RNA sequence: AUGAUGAGGUUAAUAGGUUCGAGGUGGAAGCAUGGUGACAUGUGGAGCUGACGAAUACUAAUCGAUCGAAGACUUAAU
RNA sequence: CGCGAGCUGGGUUCAGAACGUCGUGAGACAGUUCGGUCCCUAUCCGUCGUGGGCGUAGGAAAUUUGAGAGGAGCUGUCCUU
RNA sequence: GACAAUGGUAGGAGAGCGUUCUAAGGGCGUUGAAGCAUGAUCGUAAGGACAUGUGGAGCGCUUAGAAGUGAGAAUGCCGGUGUGAGUAGCGAAAGACGGGUGAGAAUCCCGUCCACCGAUUGACUAAGGUUUCCAGAGGAAGGCUCGUCCGCUCUGGGUUAGU
RNA sequence: ACCGAUAGUGAACAGUACCGUGAGGGAAAGGUGAAAAGCACCCCGGAAGGGGAGUGAAAUAGAACCUGAAACCGUGUGCU
RNA sequence: UUAAGUUAUUAAGGGCGCACGGUGGAUGCCUUGGCACUAGAAGCCGAUGAAGGACGUUACUAACGACGAUAUGCUUUGGG
């Protein structure tokens, strides 16, 4: 079938989780851990435990091969922005951004 | 040769830092830059060290800093006194190539790629 | 100094065509799962 | 540099206190006028 | 600048080290001698020496992975 | 009167002050004099460099023709005749 | 039936569409109202239906009455969200390594070495602030990065005068 | 034949928060469900957050809780 | 085989349509609060210490309402 994760309001914004995202997008199970783990960017570790816990979800709640699974999908959809402010010269203060993102696995085995 | 983000002096103290660092410790994981930088100076030292006279063990001291080794049991030496001792005997028969320098990967705070380098 | 006009959906994305990262330079380790190449396990 | 505002107790509450505002008929209209309007701080 | 370009990746001199040179500096330290001493002379064109030259696998260029064709049709000469 | 999102800011249309002159005056000038803040992280076109994609009827390594384009283009003195 | 007329700004005239509320009449609705979404539907226009999904309790139609009755522009007001852009910046400086802790460490703790101030980057009073002080626990937010740390969060404490 | 949460009081939860030496100025912020029945227990995770299992008529009613438009941000691809 | 000629395949990315998500809080429904009035009554208290406050009071404790060291209340007469 068909196994799914979600971490949501990740304090890390979609954009930079997307880059990531795309390299493991309909790849193996196996190569996206191991892509995971060996790409140096904020965002790995934590779409590493999404995957994870989307493997455990197919293992545990569906008895899914764990070893045929691919990542089928995988996407970040944006969450609540967190609105901040920078003061600046002249005393006039810059909205600051500190997006979040809502970050979604899907394995299956294909079947 | 590199100039590792820091000016002369800086750059001076921190390589004799790191080199006194690997003789007392033998093993150091620093950045890559800096291990390849601190290789040829250690290296010399060794070659001084090797050397063993008088004049040569100055020469070294002007590189090594002034720490203090507890050996075994509560036995002292100096780092000067472990590179013309231990150090220069173990690499009697060696010609060159005292170090060598193994990659680990980025690190999470810089994305640096922290390295090991160790005496052979 | 400024932008003229607003810079749309479509040539944003066209000038994102190369804003992206590549694989990891890796390989499996013959005995101890995948490492970068040229690089010790420092984990195994 | 040196700003507007250089705070001392004895100054704002010799100013502008309670006893001052009750020392004249315009300061107990002060007084009267945030009493009206339900304010919770009267005076300093 | 980064890409790129070029020299190399063990069937190897690509870089570092090591050994020896070029060039630079200009006479190291230690010791001896002379001098009350500052110093001087000798050992000795000494000692030191980034980037330059050579030699030498001592150290590092491991293992490995990825991309990459199978040659369309129509008419003419052969 | 090419060129200040390239520079300067001596002059000129700024608040101070003074002279000559005019005006009862406040002030003023076919005038003069000393002093007097030059902001901007380049989106588009344009320009200088430098990469990736695909095409070029198989794929590739190297050597190339040149449609076309750019560059260059100055001149003195002396001697001899 | 057969003739004519029908470009149009300021502006004049006429006829209509739709919104909310009211009266009267007649209806719909948990066998699913309003709203929302989609559709290849109807009308001369404003606009009107139907079908399906969502939704979960109200709402049409007819005639007449009354209006806070129709927005694309006001450097309009409020809210949300873009672009510029992974761009500018990240606020005067010297750090290195070992060991520890931890899910995670350039950034916390400890150690050694190095370095900076020293008519002061040292020590003590005053004003001002008002719990920021201490211990134990924490890591959502705050800290221009990180964080296991903190002047941040939780819980419990702490200020003693005849001079 | 008054408003119905940008309306109606400034204020449905406030002369508060916040700003100012002061006089004074002055917001934003309503809705789970009929009933808390507010998710026992298992699994990944330090946690956060999820996938199941339950409650419920409904959980894309799970507390940032009725409906959930548009801008805006993504994933897939029929034609190009 | 050659020559001459013709026309594909690619999509780094983009465009249109469609599908499914997120964000956000419009819209509809709703009302705890307002707005404008009508009728009856009443309007102003205080040195017998007012208006308005400060500080306290509950077993636990921040704020608000109530209350005042008889404190989150006491007595009494009626209601319930
Ligand atoms: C240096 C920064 C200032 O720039 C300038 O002064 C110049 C160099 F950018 C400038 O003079 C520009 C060019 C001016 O525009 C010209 O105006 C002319 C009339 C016409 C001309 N064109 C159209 C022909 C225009 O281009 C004008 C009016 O600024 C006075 C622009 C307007 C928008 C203006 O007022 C702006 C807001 C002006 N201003 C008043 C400064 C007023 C003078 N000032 C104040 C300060 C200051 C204040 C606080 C702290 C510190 N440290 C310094 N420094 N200088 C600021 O606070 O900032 C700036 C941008
Ligand atoms: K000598
Ligand atoms: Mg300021
Ligand atoms: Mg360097
Ligand atoms: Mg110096
Ligand atoms: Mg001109
Ligand atoms: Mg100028
Ligand atoms: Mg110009
Ligand atoms: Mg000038
Ligand atoms: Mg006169
Ligand atoms: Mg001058
Ligand atoms: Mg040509
Ligand atoms: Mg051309
Ligand atoms: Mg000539
Ligand atoms: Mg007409
Ligand atoms: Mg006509
Ligand atoms: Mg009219
Ligand atoms: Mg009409
Ligand atoms: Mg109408
Ligand atoms: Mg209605
Ligand atoms: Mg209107
Ligand atoms: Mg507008
Ligand atoms: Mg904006
Ligand atoms: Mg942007
Ligand atoms: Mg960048
Ligand atoms: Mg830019
Ligand atoms: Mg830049
Ligand atoms: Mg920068
Ligand atoms: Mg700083
Ligand atoms: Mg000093
Ligand atoms: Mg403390
Ligand atoms: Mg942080
Ligand atoms: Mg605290
Ligand atoms: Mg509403
Ligand atoms: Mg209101
Ligand atoms: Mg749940
Ligand atoms: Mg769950
Ligand atoms: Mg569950
Ligand atoms: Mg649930
Ligand atoms: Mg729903
Ligand atoms: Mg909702
Ligand atoms: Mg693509
Ligand atoms: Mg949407
Ligand atoms: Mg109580
Ligand atoms: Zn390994």
């Amino acid at each position: 079938m068909e196994a799914k994760a979600v971490a949501r309001t990740i304090r890390i914004a979609p954009r930079k989780v997307r880059l990531v995202l795309d390299l493991i997008r309909g790849k193996n199970a196996a190569e996206a851990i191991a892509i995971l783990k060996l790409t140096n960017k904020a965002s790995s570790p934590v779409i590493e435990k999404v995957l994870m816990s989307a493997l455990a979800n197919a293992e545990h709640n569906y008895d899914m091969n764990t070893d045929e699974l691919v990542v089928k999908e995988a996407y970040a959809n944006e969450g609540p922005t967190l609105k901040r402010f920078r003061p600046r010269a002249q005393g006039r203060a810059s909205a600051i951004n500190k997006r979040t993102s809502h970050i979604t696995i899907v394995v299956s085995d294909g079947k | 040769y590199r100039k590792l983000g820091r000016t002369s002096d800086q750059r001076k103290a921190m390589l004799r830092d790191l080199a006194t660092s690997l003789i007392i410790s033998e093993r150091i994981e620093t950045t890559e830059a800096r291990a390849k930088e601190v290789r040829s100076v250690v290296e010399k030292l060794i070659t001084l060290g090797k050397k063993g006279d008088l004049a040569s063990r100055r020469n070294a001291a002007k590189t090594l800093r002034n720490v203090e080794i507890l050996n075994e049991d509560e036995t002292t030496q100096t780092a000067l006194q472990k590179l013309f001792g231990e150090i220069a005997e173990r690499y009697t028969e060696r010609q060159g190539g005292y170090t060598r320098i193994l990659k680990q990967g980025p690190r999470r705070g810089d994305g640096a790629e922290s390295v090991i380098i160790e005496l052979v | 100094a400024v932008p003229k006009r607003r810079t749309s959906k479509t040539r944003k994305n066209k000038r994102r065509t190369h804003f992206k990262i590549s694989v990891p330079g890796m390989t499996e380790c013959p005995n101890c799962e995948y490492k970068l190449s040229h690089r010790v396990c420092k984990n195994c | 540099v040196k700003r507007t505002y250089q705070p001392n107790k004895r100054k704002h509450s010799k100013v502008h206190g309670f006893r001052k505002r009750m020392s004249t008929k315009n300061g107990r209209k002060v007084l009267a006028r945030r009493r009206r309007k339900g304010r919770k701080v009267l005076s300093a």
